[PDB]
């Protein structure tokens, strides 16, 4: 059956984040678990992934840091916390990182 | 030891419908091809509690009430009325075995609309009192059409008892011999609870606008009480479950499965249609529904007669 | 000392209980309530932050002024402000409730909403984006999240 | 006995559950508010409709505290004649019913 | 429940549009024509340049005008969104909203790409538009025009059969056709009565 | 996707099961191991009182048999 | 050329007749319109996650004002006072004097960001690519008066995001 | 104390029908209506009428005091001395009589009345398989033909009677 | 008389199901055999005592033990 596909890319998923305190880590801060390939990340501790596989719209997603420039952004994240090069990449303004 | 199992009746009635609450907002969320909450706890499950203290910390209206003392009545009445429709409900067991506990809730919905008449009189408002008017006329025209369903559906029980309602359907389903019932049952139901599509007071003012916002909180929790409550109700009456004596949890299982599909199945009809006029909703009860319920109450106890099929009286 | 973390403790469950379910009545105004509409629709999606979707006004937390306050609108809009219960609050969106915008020199507009009302929060835009009121409106939460209603209570 | 009991219980909860809805915003101090219907100071205008809908309910309901005790009288001996009275019984609601119809009593609240 | 007399009292929106454009050019007063209906930007815009342009004596190049009418269709389509979901969404109804303002987001996305701001574009000029087609614009158009047969027949699946949603609007609001001639309506109301007339039709444009 | 509904009906499900699981529990504890006897008849109130008067312990769940007859 | 839209009589047949009375008594519409909500409930919806997922754009976008400069480290506005001029809002108030070099140069540059209908003007009325309209976006305030940008704000937004604006004017300015 | 608990009930029956007489105002005659007549369902369910209990809570005050609560609001347009003294006296003679019948377990007004609890006269038998009540009912389809005819006729000519006064012409 | 059905069945189909039902329960349990069956179960379930009778002699058909062969049967209700 293609049920226990569903429940092995769960359990990946689950494996994908570095284990299961990883995970709740970002259940809890994103509120998505799912693993994407890492595009990249910049000067300030955001990271930045992409996963052509889901629709337009989602395929690209930063995930932030917990300290830039001296505040605590653990839950406190901002949509103005992302530099200008990587703005124009997540976006959609470009293909290029 | 009683009052033991009065408390986890009553506790898990006020969990539930605040859970109802998460569980309609995020399955009209998701048949509207979008999302529920799940920013405020793991797949919103934190929301009920938010949302709960929020209310609880809300400024009062502080209205000019014309009388404070069924000011106060009505969320009383209404409160105490969505918790006491439980104690003869058979699960499979019931709290307070009745000997006519179809009749007993017959008797606490018809006394249920008093909190929407002193709850439209309690304010000051015109308009508002003109609203609980005709939502009372509405509850009080479909109670007749619940009474008459119901006293035909007895006549294959063959005594008021809840209990004996799994009893009889230890065979095959009541909704086999009675669908029309059934679909006239859940019509009925569903525009006895004032919702869509026959939810008139959130169309274009309610009986409870000047109410603050506690006490519009605790009416709504009767509202999704008496939900859960009529589902279940219904369960019992048409979908009976298979109840061995040695394990009451197969029931206990079975007829919350059950319960849960038609309240979920409500969800999905309050998110599929229009909402009705206050006269073309009129002309569904006074000149659909009570003819054709008239003839299959005639028809059902002409029936067994002919049949040699009466129930037992005990 | 215990009762500084208490009211501490106490200020930050009442403002994550009053940030996470801002219940929000919209002003149909003008062009900017059509963009609210779009950020109520399923790619933004409203509802999921806990911000209901068209709240009662007698009920509702947070008041949005989308659109043009014209001289004959603004005593209704008072009227409507007045009715709210606390804690209450106002977002303004776009230029016609932020200055003016394009009608500021009009005999009939009220400059501003904040000459009628007080204004927490200004999304400026012509319209803003759905984009630019959802990141307005996670500002207010911001906003309420650090409150210290409890605190000030208890040191005075 | 245990009836009462639970009844009692369920008043308790709701009245506990009603005070505390309502006196707790009360230590609160927010603010003091001078509030200076479509309708200003109209008289509800009264309808005949509203009230012969609520008249055609009592009278249903009567004929239903009649047809109420169906279930029990079933098992009588007497059947053509319990059969025959139950009919009729029905047979009057709808007669009454078709009345109503006719002369125009379900008009504009059809 | 009978309804006698029906007095709208409207101007708590009256901006003052007109002296506004007394006061700028013509270039200036583009906008608002942009602002004056807020859910038909390009046909306002389109009406203002073809009466701009009447004036100046000129005409647009073709691919102007294809242009034009092209943005102008997905006006009516997004005008049409929104006038059926909203009056669903009035009645009742409330999935359709949601469902078609996806669509409704789609063809804002076309807007943005063509011109930069998602509603109020500012592109349909006095001599044609202000900026080309980028490449690629197209082929998004055409894919979303291939969905959108199957999105307006899931939202006539949702109301035009129901028998709730022809309860309210079978006999609601009947015109006859000499009444709608002298009161002035246009369009759908015209229509609707049987009056066969249509202006892209009787008095084209480009 | 639509599985994320599951959470809240799981919860609702079981403050559902938990009453009528209660109501078993109570009735088959406080009776000695059996099911609540029903008396909705003046006849099986009766039997009732009798079996109440028989045990010998005041109690009417406490069923004496052959073991008592001589 | 027209066509007539609820111009189809009913059939008067037994079929269609015992067709329309079993679809009303037995509610046939009513059941596919639930049945093809349901099916629209198992569907993958459309919602992105913000912020950590952003809406596409264009790099059209017209968004928050910004001063640029030449790649020296000179900036580029000249005060010709024609964006100022065709503003349609009256956003904008230039004041000008020639400074110590006797470049002709703004002493005063404001625009009004609760007057300005962000419409585009002024980044295509400038013949040297001075001002331009951001791709910013989320630059929500708690006060009014920090709406009210000066020089020394708009020539801080141009220093913050000139690694976008000049990608985007590079990517868009073959259209212009 | 709990060997009267159907004396109680008709203390607290009489009371309310003390607080309704009065007239105070029709909604509030109207609500103390409805809690004496919750309260004297209360006294026919302890006495053993189960039936006839539920009736009065679906017929006269689910179904019929809705009604006169309905008018009540269709009137009298919302917003003394004598409702206080009627009220007080009425208080008064009710105590007194309940003084007088407790402290000498006899007394005569027009009929004797004894003082002692109401479990006295019940019955030490049972009923076998049936109730007696819903015996009694049940045979009006059996034996009460004339019965249903006579109040069948007389419900179906108050709809017509209804339907002519309100018309108006 | 044949058209007129036709057309109010087309018209208002759920009066004509409504007098049709009422019809039905009408005329079938004159028409039913099986009416005389729910007599004689009604009439053969003991409710109460069957009290005997003082022998005087003459009763072949009374039995004197509910094992005799005379008395009445339930065997047309065992098998049905
Ligand atoms: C509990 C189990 C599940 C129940 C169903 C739950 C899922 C379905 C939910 C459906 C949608 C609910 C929301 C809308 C509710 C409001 C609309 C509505 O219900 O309207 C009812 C509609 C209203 O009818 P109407 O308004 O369309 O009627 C037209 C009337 N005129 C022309 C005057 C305007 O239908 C009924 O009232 C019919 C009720 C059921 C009838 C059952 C008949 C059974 C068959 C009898 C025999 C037929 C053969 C002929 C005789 C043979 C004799 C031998
Ligand atoms: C279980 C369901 C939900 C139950 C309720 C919610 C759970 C939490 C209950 C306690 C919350 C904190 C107290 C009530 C809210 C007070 C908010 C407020 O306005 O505070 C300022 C107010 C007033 O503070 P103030 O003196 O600054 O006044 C501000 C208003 N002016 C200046 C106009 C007068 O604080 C209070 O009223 C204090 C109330 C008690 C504080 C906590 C005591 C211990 C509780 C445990
Ligand atoms: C219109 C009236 C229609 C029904 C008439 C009675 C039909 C019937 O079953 O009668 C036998 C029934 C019952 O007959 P029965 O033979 O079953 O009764 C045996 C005797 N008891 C009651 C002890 C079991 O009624 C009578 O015999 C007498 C009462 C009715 C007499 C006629 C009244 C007509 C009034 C017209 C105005
Ligand atoms: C019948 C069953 C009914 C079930 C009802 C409830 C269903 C949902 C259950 C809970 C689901 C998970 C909720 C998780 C909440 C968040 C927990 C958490 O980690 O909070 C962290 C937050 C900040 O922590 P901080 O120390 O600041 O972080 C810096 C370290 N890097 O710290 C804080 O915010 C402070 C601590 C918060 C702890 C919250 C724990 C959950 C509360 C749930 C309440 C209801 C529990 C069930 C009640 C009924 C059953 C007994
Ligand atoms: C004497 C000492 C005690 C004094 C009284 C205090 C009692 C305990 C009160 C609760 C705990 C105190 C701390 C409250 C939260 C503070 C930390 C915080 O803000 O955490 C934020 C975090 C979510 O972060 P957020 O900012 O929402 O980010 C969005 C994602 N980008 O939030 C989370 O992760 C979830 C936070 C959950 C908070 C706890 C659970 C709710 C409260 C449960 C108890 C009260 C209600 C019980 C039920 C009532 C009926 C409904
Ligand atoms: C504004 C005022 C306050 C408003 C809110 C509170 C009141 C309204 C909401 C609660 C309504 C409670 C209704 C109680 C009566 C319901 C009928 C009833 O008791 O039925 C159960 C049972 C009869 O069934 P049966 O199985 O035959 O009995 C056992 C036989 N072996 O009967 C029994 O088991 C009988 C048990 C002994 C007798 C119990 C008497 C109860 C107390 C009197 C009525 C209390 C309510 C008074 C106020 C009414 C509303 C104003
Ligand atoms: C004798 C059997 C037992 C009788 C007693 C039990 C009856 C049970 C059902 C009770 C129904 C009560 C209400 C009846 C009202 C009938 C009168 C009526 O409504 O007439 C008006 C209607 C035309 O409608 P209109 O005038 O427009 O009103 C607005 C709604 N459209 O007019 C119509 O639609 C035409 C209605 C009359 C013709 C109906 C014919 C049905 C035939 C079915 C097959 C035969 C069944 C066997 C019985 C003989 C019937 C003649
Ligand atoms: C003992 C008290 C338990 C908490 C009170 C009941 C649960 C809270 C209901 C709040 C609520 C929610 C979540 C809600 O989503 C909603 O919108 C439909 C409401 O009505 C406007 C509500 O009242
Ligand atoms: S700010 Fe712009 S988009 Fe918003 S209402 Fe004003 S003119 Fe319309
Ligand atoms: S975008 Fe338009 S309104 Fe704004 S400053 Fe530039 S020219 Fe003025
Ligand atoms: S148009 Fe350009 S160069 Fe001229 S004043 Fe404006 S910003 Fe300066």
């Amino acid at each position: 059956m293609e049920l226990l596909q569903v429940l092995k890319r769960g359990l990946q998923q689950v494996s994908g984040h570095g284990g299961l305190r990883g995970y709740l880590r970002v259940l809890f801060r994103a509120n998505d678990v799912r693993v994407g390939t890492l595009v990249g990340e910049d000067k300030y501790g955001n990271k930045y992934y992409e996963d052509n596989k889901q629709f337009f719209g989602r395929h690209r997603w930063v995930i932030y840091t917990t300290e830039m420039n001296g505040k605590n952004t653990f839950w406190d994240v901002d949509g103005s916390m992302v530099p200008p090069e990587w703005h124009r990449w997540l976006h959609c303004m470009t293909d290029d990182p | 030891m009683f009052m033991i199992n009065v408390l986890t009746l009553i506790i898990p009635i006020l969990l539930a419908v605040a859970f109802l609450t998460l569980v309609e907002r995020k399955v009209l969320g998701y048949m509207q091809f979008r999302k529920g909450p799940n920013v405020v706890g793991p797949y919103g499950l934190l929301q009920p509690i938010a949302d709960a203290i929020k209310l609880f910390i809300k400024e009062p209206l502080r209205p000019a009430t014309s009388s404070i003392s069924m000011f106060i009545l009505a969320p009383i009445l209404a409160l105490t009325l969505a918790l006491t429709m439980w104690i003869p409900l058979p699960m499979p067991y019931p709290l307070i075995n009745m000997n006519l506990g179809v009749l007993f809730m017959l008797a606490m919905s018809s006394l249920a609309v008093y909190s929407i008449l002193w709850s439209g009189w309690a304010s000051n408002s015109k308009y508002a009192l003109i609203g609980a008017l005709r939502a009372v006329a509405q509850t009080i025209s479909y109670e007749v059409t619940l009474a008459i369903i119901l006293l035909s559906v007895l006549l294959m029980n063959g005594s008021f008892t809840l209990s004996t309602l799994i009893i009889t359907q230890e065979q095959v389903w009541l909704i086999f011999p009675a669908w029309p019932l059934a679909m006239m049952w859940f019509i009925s139901t569903l525009a006895e609870t004032n919702r869509a599509p026959f939810d008139l007071t959130e169309g274009e003012s309610g009986f409870n606008v000047e109410y603050a916002a506690g006490p519009f909180a605790l009416f709504f929790m009767a509202e999704y009480a008496n939900i859960i409550m009529m589902n279940i109700f219904t369960t019992t009456l048409f979908l009976g479950a298979f109840h061995n004596p040695y394990m009451p949890e197969l029931y206990t299982i079975n007829f919350t499965i059950k319960s849960l599909l038609l309240s979920i199945t409500f969800l999905w009809i309050r998110a599929s249609y229009p909402r009705f006029r206050y006269d073309q909703l009129m002309h569904l009860l006074w000149k659909n529904f009570l003819p054709l319920t008239l003839a299959l109450c005639m028809w059902h106890v002409s029936l067994p007669i002919l049949l040699s099929s009466i129930p037992p009286q005990t | 000392s215990r009762g500084e973390y208490v009211v501490a403790k106490l200020d930050d469950l009442i403002n994550w209980a009053r940030r996470s379910s801002l219940w929000p009545m919209t002003f149909g105004l003008a062009c900017c309530a059509v963009e609210m509409m779009h950020m109520a629709a399923p790619r933004y999606d409203m509802d999921r932050f806990g911000v209901v979707f068209r709240a009662s006004p007698r009920q509702s937390d947070v008041m949005i002024v989308a659109g043009t306050l014209t001289n004959k609108m603004a005593p209704a809009l008072r009227k409507v402000y007045d009715q709210m219960p606390e804690p209450r609050y106002v977002v303004s969106m776009g230029s016609c409730a932020n200055g003016g915008g394009y009608y500021h020199y009009s005999y009939s507009v009220v400059r501003g909403c904040d000459r009628i009302v007080p204004v927490d929060i200004y999304v400026p835009g012509c319209p803003p984006t759905a984009e630019a009121l959802l990141y307005g409106i996670l500002q207010l939460q911001k906003k309420i999240k650090r409150e210290k209603r409890l605190r000030i209570w208890y040191r005075r | 006995m245990n009836l009462m009991i639970t009844l009692l219980t369920n008043f308790t909860l709701a009245t506990l559950l009603v005070t505390i809805a309502f006196w707790l915003p009360q230590l609160n101090v927010y603010s003091e508010k001078t509030s200076p219907d479509p309708m200003g100071s109209a008289r509800l205008p009264f309808s005949m409709k509203f009230f012969l809908v609520a008249i055609t309910f009592l009278l249903f309901d009567l004929e239903i505290a009649l047809l109420l005790p169906l279930p029990w009288a079933s098992q009588t001996t007497n059947l053509n004649t319990m059969l025959t009275m139950a009919l009729l019984l029905i047979f009057l609601l709808a007669v009454s019913l078709a009345y109503e119809w006719t002369q125009k009593g379900l008009e504009w609240t059809e | 429940e009978m309804v006698r007399k029906c007095d709208p009292h409207i101007g708590l929106l009256h901006r003052g549009t007109e002296k506004l454009i007394e006061y700028k050019t013509y270039l200036q007063a583009l906008p608002y024509f942009d602002r004056l209906d807020y859910v038909s930007m390009m046909c306002n815009e389109q009406a203002y340049s073809l009466a701009v342009e009447k004036l100046l004596n000129i005409q647009p190049p073709p691919r102007a005008q294809w242009i034009r009418v092209l943005f102008g269709e997905i006006t009516r389509l997004l005008n049409h969104i929104m006038a059926v979901t909203t009056h669903a969404l009035d009645i009742g109804a409330m999935t359709p909203f949601f469902w078609m303002f996806e669509e409704r987001e789609k063809m804002f996305e076309f807007y943005e790409r063509v011109s930069g701001a998602r509603m109020h574009a500012a592109y349909v000029r006095p001599g044609g538009v202000h900026q080309d087609l980028p490449l690629g614009l197209m082929d998004d158009i055409y894919e979303f025009s291939k969905n959108f047969s199957l999105r307006i027949d899931e939202l006539e699946e949702m109301l035009t059969n129901n028998r709730i949603w022809r309860n309210r609007t079978v006999d609601i609001g009947v015109v006859t056709a000499e009444d709608a001639l002298n009161y002035g309506f246009s369009g759908v109301m015209l229509r609707g009565s049987g009056i066969q007339w249509d202006l892209r039709k009787t008095q084209p444009y480009d | 996707m639509w599985f994320e509904v599951l959470p809240g009906i799981a919860v609702m499900g079981v403050c559902l099961f938990i009453p009528g699981m209660a109501t078993a529990r109570i009735h088959r504890f406080s009776n000695g191991g059996r099911e609540k006897r029903v008396a909705h008849y003046s006849y099986q109130w009766y039997l009732m009182e009798r079996d109440r008067r028989v045990s010998g312990v005041n109690r009417y769940y406490v069923s004496k048999g052959l073991e008592n007859i001589d | 050329t027209y066509k007539y839209v609820n111009l189809r009589e009913p059939s008067m047949d037994m079929k269609s007749v015992t067709d329309r009375a079993a679809q009303t008594l037995l509610w046939t519409e009513l059941i596919r319109g639930l049945g093809m909500t349901l099916s629209y409930l198992f569907r993958e919806p459309a919602t992105i996650n913000y912020p950590f997922e952003k809406g596409p754009l264009s790099p059209r976008f017209r968004g928050e004002h910004a001063l640029r400069r030449y790649p020296s480290g000179e900036e580029r506005c000249i005060a010709c006072k024609l964006c100022e001029a065709v503003c349609p809002a009256q956003a904008i108030t230039i004041e000008a004097e020639p400074r110590a070099d006797g470049s002709r140069r703004t002493t005063r540059y404001d625009i009004d960001m609760t007057k300005c209908i962000y419409c585009g003007f002024c980044q295509e009325a400038c013949p040297v690519d001075a001002i331009v309209e951001g791709p910013n976006f989320e630059f929500s305030t708690e006060t009014h008066e920090e709406l009210l940008y000066n020089k020394e704000k708009l020539l801080n937004n141009g220093d913050k995001w000139e690694a976008e604006i000049a990608a985007n004017i590079q990517a868009d300015y073959l259209y212009r | 104390m709990m060997t009267y608990i159907v004396f109680i009930l008709s203390i607290i029956f009489v009371m309310g029908f003390v607080g309704f007489s009065s007239k105070p105002s029709p909604i509030y005659g109207g609500l103390g209506l409805i809690v004496s007549g919750g309260v004297g369902c209360g006294i026919v369910l302890n006495f053993g009428g189960s039936f006839l209990g539920l009736m009065v809570f679906l017929i006269y005050l689910g179904g019929m005091m809705v009604v006169f609560g309905y008018t009540t609001a269709m009137a009298t347009e919302q917003y003394n001395k004598v409702v206080l003294g009627t009220f007080i006296t009425g208080l008064l003679m009710e105590f007194l009589m309940v003084y007088y019948v407790l402290k000498d377990k006899e007394v005569e007004i027009v009929f004797k009345f004894n003082g002692m609890g109401d479990w006295v006269i019940y019955d030490t038998g049972d009923s076998g398989f049936f109730s007696e009540e819903a015996m009694g009912i049940a045979a009006l389809y059996s034996y009460g033909t004339w019965l249903v005819i006579v109040t069948g006729w007389s419900l179906l000519i108050g709809v017509v009677v209804i339907m002519e006064i309100t018309r108006g012409n | 008389v044949a058209a007129f059905l036709k057309n109010v069945w087309a018209k208002e189909p759920v009066l004509v199901a409504s007098f049709a039902i009422a019809g039905l329960a009408v005329i079938l349990p004159t028409l039913s055999p099986y009416t005389k069956y729910s007599l004689m179960i009604n009439r053969a379930t003991p409710y109460n005592y069957p009290v005997p009778l003082r022998d005087d002699g003459n009763m072949p058909d009374v039995p004197s033990h509910p094992q005799d062969p005379q008395g009445p049967s339930l065997e047309w209700l065992k098998r049905l």
